[PDB]
């Protein structure tokens, strides 16, 4: 099987083979046939009476664990713990953002750059704004956001875009969210030996936990990031490994937390550091981003995107990365080993993510700019250790357009609003094109890479099929970066891949057929968008012809995302089977009974063409239900 | 019934009416009997633009229903909707041709029916010059004669060439609107199919001024969209046939504005209840400068 559809990826894999270094593909091959029990989710290790493995085939072999737990119980608890872990990752990201908001000041390193956005958020949090200092407002907003994480009395605060009907449905179902850390703790408590042994209740607890990710953690992280670093607008950038410069210092930012990457971008324009880069013999400083931190700095500043998850190692294989600065999440620990074969400084900066044999330079949130300058100076000084004979940068990079926040999308939609009719600054043109049938629907393509799928193949095939069927596509994360590398994030792509209705819409609004809405936490924006459409049409989000796809997901964060997208009322297709096939009841809940609960359900489909067909059929049947 | 289904239903009704009237023409006059429009050089302009074929006898008119049949594909995608609008336009043209071959004088005053080529050439000079900054296709009935007269005279005072289809003709007559080719208020006919008589104005504008040869349908549609500043104001309740004819106008690149609740399409299908702002809304939608 081919390892990737990306030519630059293939060239660097040949180079890695020539250099005698191992990749994620090599380790996947070394793992050989993976354990069937773990793959089906019928293995349990929740107590030291175990490990227990029960048969993935009902009626044969061992039926219960030592405590008496069935295959359905073991599967449901394993799934719930994946959701809890994903929720924890996203919530910790949002908590750091809220704490940064709490420390903003007029003369400090972290300021308020979008005051209108802050005032709207303050309105959503019942924070007074009129005749008040902007930083007093910011601190009050940060306090309310922080209380969302750990309040023990009262109800949490949810964005106004969430329909009232969806909230009432959640309350009736028993999944209405509480404080984020409280829900994570509840899931961890109920999976403990001898607690919850009922699959339906376990799945409902996991949905409840995932809601605190989708609508509170990721949402607050995104909106506070907009407040502090600016709301994204349409902006040009370049993507894929070709963005590395042979003659410049190459600094690659990998990870998820945006404050460090924002401070590194600011430090790169420091005159002393630019002079130092010149003095070490480089033309300048070339900042490149990877994964979600790359998505953030690219959405807000046009920083070039070096690559997505399964390309991180190959970035080092070029031999041109002088510094690789990582914060947390989706940072392959093998990088520490791999950087030994090159001059690269692999720099960890977060106390949450220590990696053995990496260079640890703790990013100081109290003095973010000075700390970022010190880290960047280490990366720049490493340019003297470059071995130019080992350098091979593929001449493969692609132009991309991104920055499509909900605000930017609304601004673009204002173009097709007749001034004599109005209203302006709404999602009404999008609702109109969806209701009329010019657009069949909207689909979100999100998720990681996975060695089980030819890298980027499923993302590209799913996106092309959807836009060919007049389904407008919004992309986040590594899927968005796969689209960027391929060339879908271009206005020209409208006439090259889209169907007639979507091509007309793209021409009228002057947008690409695929809209890059940011990082994984920026999936909250998608929720926001859908909610607005629903609120404009007076229906629940489960009545709309919308869907989400995770063609190549790998992370626990992806599991939590799919769970809260389904719980919000949006059908979700998974291109990688989750470890639930061992529990028939869990499969039936996720793919059949969920529709009775929340009006949406999971679809497991490993063939992208079949997934596109199923998405189109499901959207059409929801349209016929809605009468459009 | 959604927009696509409404357009498909309208196109099927137009096809049924065309089949009935063609059967009547075949029964009364014979398949060798001549089929023509008064003083034109492009036979039936819509069929000539779509295929390049000139319809000369009744048998060929009966064979032209296959064009309407092949232009109706009931799949909910935008291209099929535009093709279905074009099918309605072809069916309306066939109905008008059958009217002309059945009756010696199908239209009486003030209705003018078909517009001859010399009138098109006369209007071409003020069209490109800018003395005619647009073509207002008014179809249906306004709630009052006063509002219809007000809108029509507002268009007239701005130099636009306004064409009238339906009961709006009677409302304008009650409103003391002075009509004629020099007064730029042209009543086409009381039936919806009479709207084709302004559509052929645009089509022949591509045939005469644009120089596009017959059968180059995409070139004709591009020319009408980028050169002919026409728009539709549909007043009063809209049947499926009216919506299908509006889909044809959209296929020609002409935006359709109405006072009725319809599934809106930005820049193409717009609802404007306020009759005091309909003229400005149409001028903005068609990008017309006075
Ligand atoms: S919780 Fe039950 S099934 Fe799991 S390891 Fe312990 S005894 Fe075995």
């Amino acid at each position: 099987k081919a390892k990737s559809i990306d030519q630059a990826t293939l060239q660097l894999l040949d180079k890695a083979k020539q250099d005698g270094v191992e990749t994620v593909w090599d380790r996947k091959a070394d793992m050989k046939v993976q354990c069937g029990f773990g793959s089906a989710g019928v293995c349990c290790r929740n107590c030291s009476m175990g490990p227990c493995r029960v048969s993935p085939v009902p009626g044969k072999g061992v039926e219960r664990g030592i405590c008496g737990a069935t295959a359905d119980v073991i599967v449901s608890r394993n799934f719930a713990r994946m959701v809890a872990a994903g929720t924890a990752a996203h919530s910790d990201h949002g908590r750091s953002i809220a704490l940064s908001l709490y420390h903003t000041s007029k003369d400090g390193d972290i300021k308020v750059k979008d005051e209108n956005k802050l005032k709207e958020v303050a309105k959503s949090f019942n924070v007074e704004t009129e005749g008040r200092d902007i930083y007093d407002i910011a601190h009050d907003v940060a306090k309310e956001g922080l209380s969302n994480y750990g309040k023990q009395l009262g109800e949490v605060t949810l964005p106004p875009s969430l329909p009232e009907k969806r909230k009432e449905l959640w309350r009736k179902l028993g999944v209405y969210p509480r404080a984020v850390d409280r829900e994570i703790a509840a899931v961890m408590h109920s999976t403990h030996i001898g607690c919850n042994a009922d699959a339906e209740a376990m799945i409902k607890m996991s949905m409840r936990c995932s809601l605190t990710d989708g609508w509170m953690g990721s949402f607050m992280g995104t909106e506070f990031s907009d407040i502090m670093f600016g709301t994204p607008h349409s902006i040009d950038t370049e993507a894929n490994l070709g963005v590395l410069e042979k003659n410049s210092v190459n600094v690659v930012l990998h990870g998820h937390e945006p404050l460090l990457s924002e401070m590194v971008v600011e430090a790169a324009s420091d005159p002393e550091l630019v002079e130092l880069a010149k003095s070490v013999g480089a033309d300048g400083i070339n900042l490149c981003g990877m994964c979600c931190t790359g998505n953030e700095v690219s959405m807000r500043h046009g920083i070039k995107i070096a690559g997505n998850f399964m390309q991180q190692e190959l970035a080092v294989v070029t031999g041109a990365v002088d510094g690789l600065i990582v914060d947390v999440q989706c940072i392959m620990p093998a990088l520490a080993k791999l950087s030994k074969s090159y001059h690269t400084k692999f720099i960890t900066t977060s106390p949450k993510a220590h990696i053995t044999d990496s260079i640890y330079m703790e990013f100081d949130e109290e003095n973010p700019l000075d700390s970022a300058k010190k880290i960047l100076k280490e990366a720049i000084l490493n340019f003297k250790n470059r071995d130019q004979s080992k350098v091979m940068i593929p001449e493969l990079k692609c132009k991309a357009i991104l920055g499509y926040s909900v605000e930017e999308i609304i601004n673009k939609l204002d173009k097709v609003v007749n001034t004599q009719i109005g209203p302006m600054q709404t999602v009404k043109p999008l609702a109109d094109v969806l209701v009329s049938g010019v657009l069949r629907g909207a689909a979100a393509v999100v998720g990681c890479n996975n060695p089980k799928v030819v890298q980027d193949s499923a993302h590209i095939e799913t996106i092309k099929g959807l836009i060919k069927n007049d389904v407008i596509v919004v992309v986040t994360g590594c899927a968005a970066q796969a689209a960027a590398k391929y060339g879908l994030l271009q206005k020209e792509a409208a006439e090259k891949y889209a169907g007639p209705g979507l091509a007309t819409v793209c021409k009228l609004v002057d947008i690409p057929p695929v809209l890059h809405m940011g990082s994984c936490v920026d999936i909250s924006r998608i929720l926001d968008l859908v909610g607005r459409v629903a609120n404009l049409l007076g229906v629940d989000m489960s009545d709309l012809p919308v869907a989400g796809v995770a063609p190549e997901w790998m992370s626990e964060k992806a599991v939590a995302i799919g769970t809260y997208v389904v719980t919000s009322g949006i059908d979700t297709w998974l291109g990688v089977a989750p470890p639930v096939t061992g529990g028939p009841e869990v499969v039936d809940i996720l793919t059949n009974k969920m529709e009775d609960w929340v009006g949406a359900k999971f679809f497991i489909e490993t063939d992208p063409h079949k997934a596109v067909e199923q998405i189109v059929n499901r959207m059409n049947e929801k349209r016929k239900k809605l009468g459009i | 019934m959604n927009l696509f289904q409404t357009v498909f239903t309208g196109s099927k009704q137009a096809l049924a009416a065309a089949e009935g009237i063609v059967k009547q023409a075949v029964d009364e006059k014979g398949r060798d009997y001549k089929v023509a429009f008064p003083d034109t050089a492009y036979s039936l302009p819509v069929i000539f633009a779509a295929t390049g074929k000139k319809i000369t006898n009744v048998g060929e008119l009966e064979g032209a229903l296959d064009i309407v049949r092949s232009l109706i594909v009931e799949e909910e995608m935008l291209d099929k909707l535009l093709n279905s609008g074009l099918a309605t336009a072809v069916a309306a043209e066939i109905i008008e041709a059958a009217k002309y071959v059945l009756s010696d004088a199908p239209y009486a005053e003030p209705c003018v029916g078909f517009i001859s080529d010399p009138i098109i050439r006369s209007l071409g000079v003020p069209l490109v010059t800018g003395d005619i900054p647009g073509v207002a296709v008014i179809l249906g009935e306004c709630p009052d004669s006063e509002t219809a007269a007000k809108i029509i005279k507002d268009y007239q005072s701005k130099g636009l060439l306004t064409c009238l289809v339906g009961k709006v003709i009677d409302q304008a007559i009650e409103g003391k609107v002075k009509m004629g080719l020099d007064l730029r208020v042209i009543p086409l006919g009381y039936d919806v199919t009479s709207v084709i008589h302004v559509v052929t104005i645009a089509i022949r504008a591509a045939l005469i001024f644009g120089g596009i040869k017959g059968g180059q349908l995409n070139d004709i549609l591009k020319y009408t969209a980028e050169r002919v500043p026409a728009f539709v104001n549909a007043f009063g309740p809209l049947s499926e046939l009216v919506v299908s004819a509006g889909a044809g106008a959209i296929a020609l690149g002409f935006p359709v504005l109405t006072d009725q609740v319809v599934p809106e399409v930005p820049t193409l299908l717009l609802t404007q209840k306020d009759y005091d702002k309909m003229v400005k809304t149409s001028l903005e939608a068609r990008n017309i400068k006075i």
